[PDB]
């Protein structure tokens, strides 16, 4: 069984690289975020521009929607972070704290919190209600890379270029679990598996591994892609076959399978690198966004 | 440009 991503749209509208793009949980909506300092959306399954959301002073790198669909998180080099209200475009609050560039952000599955990496090699925990900041992580010696939320909300999962993974508590801020491996190459993404059993965690020395973190086991590798430079999304494809997705520096999508760990698909089109990448949560969707020289997000449909 | 599209050095 292989998938048969085909192209179905290409979204033009960013005037820079593309930084991130998310699905909305309702399926209805993608969200990008770029280096041209603003937020679009468009329809997930027509690809017609919806709005553009703007306020940040500095480019964005990464933007998540809240459960509802109702809210978006923006990072911004401008060191904040944005919440904003999907239906007028206005900015909620504004998450002030960083002291550098804010890498990754995104809600908790309540979200009722945020949580947030950045460049000051910190992770924060924010109140959604009010913007405050509840809890400073001194996460990792070096750039925070990526943030994500377990199923429940009860774990973190960071990652950093100091090459490491860690697992934190939410509601102590403590550190449950630390994951080395090798000659600790930076950690470029992480996140939670669906279940949130596993992680998937991308290194700078072009690989994708597939960890179970409670017992420090390293189950799967992926690899065939180009990463060295960027910190590119990586995702679990569940609709129809069950496929690890992650964007490539040689301006391709990878899809391997999770448990062979073959390369099943490799879809052509984008003019630079491929550095997100979404599932769509309920069809067999992916969206895809590149850098400077491309700016596009596509969106490729397939049978399986 | 952004954090994220200006990459690792």
């Amino acid at each position: 069984v292989k998938p048969n991503y085909a192209l179905k749209f290409t979204l033009a509208g960013h005037t820079k690289a593309v930084s991130s793009v998310k699905f909305s949980p309702n399926g209805e909506w993608l969200a990008s975020s770029s280096a041209d300092k603003l937020i679009k959306i468009w329809g997930a399954y027509d690809g017609k521009f919806e709005k553009t959301i703007s306020g940040h002073k500095l480019g964005i790198s990464d933007v998540a929607w809240s459960s509802d669909s109702n809210l978006l998180v923006s990072a911004s080099d401008d060191k904040t972070l944005k919440i904003w209200d999907v239906s007028s475009g206005k900015c909620l609050k504004t998450l002030k704290g960083h002291s550098n560039y804010v890498f990754c952000c995104n809600f908790n599955p309540q979200s009722n919190l945020i949580v947030s990496g950045s460049f000051d090699e910190s992770v924060r925990i924010w109140d959604v209600k009010t913007g405050k900041c509840l809890k400073t992580l001194p996460a990792h010696s070096d750039p925070v890379s990526a943030v994500h939320f377990n199923r429940d909300g009860s774990l973190i999962v960071s990652s950093s270029y100091d090459g490491l993974c860690r697992i934190w508590d939410t509601a102590s801020g403590q550190c449950l679990k630390t994951l080395i491996d090798d000659d600790n190459p930076p950690v470029s993404f992480v996140k939670f598996s669906p279940n949130g059993k596993y992680i998937l965690a991308a290194t700078l020395d072009n690989t994708l591994k597939l960890w179970d973190y409670s017992k420090g086991k390293c189950l799967k590798t992926y690899t065939g892609h180009k990463n060295e430079k960027y910190c590119i999304f990586a995702n679990f494809s569940v609709t129809g076959g069950k496929w690890i997705v992650s964007g490539s520096e040689d301006n391709l999508v990878y899809i391997w399978n999770l448990q062979t760990k073959e390369i099943v698909q490799k879809l052509q089109g984008h003019t630079d690198v491929v550095i997100s990448t979404a599932c769509h949560p309920t069809e067999n969707i992916i969206a895809s966004a590149a850098l400077e020289n491309d700016k596009t997000i596509k969106l490729w449909k397939s049978d399986c | 440009g952004s954090a994220r599209s200006e990459g690792y050095y």
